[PDB]
């Protein structure tokens, strides 16, 4: 009881992870609020997945799974990677594959010396695939061995059109969901965590005029706004308006 | 002789067996993998001593 | 020279014309076996592999429903079907005419 | 009992045999299925030349 878990971010170097600074502390699952039900649905597959294994093995089938989250910038996506991780215990590998330093058999070697009981985390993945430079090879790739056990693979871009119906498919990316604007859920969610206690018809009439001046307000930019009233939610609601 | 393998294995073997002894010693396994999940679990062998099996 | 003891080598290739009958000979190449496409025997050990428990008759009638719709029909594929229909035997049986 | 065995497959780099990544779990031989006979007859003369040297 007296150890306070931690999420360790891994880097990739050359051709090696890394240690990336120190040890961070563990975001709480339920700050990163997605939807309705996305985050248990998520978090369900994932339980699943990994109190499972018998299931894999004795039907061999390599032990893989991977997620894709698309939706606009700033809804929270590498949030809630983070959340789920140190929810699971798990640490996680970033890897920026836009980046050209890396080619397809680095990129290979990378995904398959992954550490055990990590979660790898491929951001804008959406960019390369357009393009060392290679969209085919990093599918070739990710059908490679399968890591040691269990290889999570969280991949995430702004939007889908520009990737292909091939990456969604059993064997590679597997449940595919989109995260976008709050809700009138997401918003009272979001005023009832960030000031803790107050009226709840109060945040119910914060949520509704937020809606109401703004169609596609993303969670990033209510933090944003939050930030500028912290410890202030009467004034808060009066500057709904401005905003 | 302690060196020698076969005594953890006589342990195990003597705790599962004689599964009612009054008289025991722990071993914990304390393993603190990558992330820090902390992994761990009691084992119980004969305490020093005489026994009757 | 041939290692320390018991060098067993193993060599797959997708087909037997491009390589030479010199490669088959002993001290070489010793046993070569071709595995193809899957049999009747094959889909329904398969179906039973997959699904831990169901009715024999019903793997038969899968068996040959996908013996009449493919012809060269490889395990990869089977195994990609059967990820589709993942615990949903009944659902794969009739989504058998779809492949 | 307690120990479950793995495969440790070796990669090459350069002219030395390498450890490439961590042991993996035995795959169930009866979960590959090749033909009618084929397992057991390549597993019956791995078999006879393995234990007669
Ligand atoms: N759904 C959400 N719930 C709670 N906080 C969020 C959410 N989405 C974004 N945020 C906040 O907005 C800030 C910026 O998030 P950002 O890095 O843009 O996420 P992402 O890059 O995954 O879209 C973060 O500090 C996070 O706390």
């Amino acid at each position: 009881q007296q150890e306070e878990g931690k999420t360790v971010m891994y880097t990739a170097v050359g051709s090696e992870w890394r240690t990336f600074g120190y040890p961070r502390r563990r975001r709480p699952l339920d700050s990163v609020v997605l939807q309705q039900g996305l985050a248990d649905r998520i978090v369900k597959d994932i339980r699943e997945f990994i109190d499972n294994p018998k299931w894999y093995i004795d039907r061999g089938i390599p032990y893989r799974r991977g997620y894709l989250l698309y939706g606009p910038p700033g809804c929270g996506k590498s949030s809630f990677i983070t959340a789920l991780a140190g929810e699971l215990e798990h640490s996680i590998c970033l890897l920026s594959l836009t980046d050209s330093s890396l080619s397809d058999d680095r990129l290979n070697h990378l995904l398959s010396v992954a550490p055990q009981q990590s979660l790898v985390l491929l951001e804008d993945v959406d960019a390369a695939f357009l393009s060392r430079l290679t969209f085919s090879g990093l599918l070739n790739a990710l059908d490679g061995v399968a890591s040691t056990e269990a290889r999570i693979v969280f991949m995430t871009t702004n939007y889908i059109d520009r990737l292909d119906p091939a990456l969604i498919r059993p064997g590679r990316v597997d449940l595919k969901e989109y995260v976008g604007y709050c809700s009138h859920w997401q918003l009272t969610q979001m005023f009832q965590r960030f000031y803790p206690g107050q009226a709840p018809s109060l945040a119910e009439n914060f949520a509704e005029h937020v809606l109401k001046a703004t169609s596609e307000i993303s969670p990033a930019q209510v933090q944003g706004y939050f930030m500028l009233y912290k410890n202030d939610p009467m004034g808060a609601v009066h500057n709904i308006e401005s905003l | 002789p302690a060196r020698d393998r076969s005594y953890a294995w006589l342990l195990s073997w003597l705790t599962r067996h004689s599964t009612r002894t009054q008289h025991l010693s722990v071993e914990t396994s304390y393993l603190q993998h990558e992330s820090g999940r902390i992994s761990t679990k009691f084992e119980f062998i004969p305490s020093p001593g005489n026994h009757f099996i």
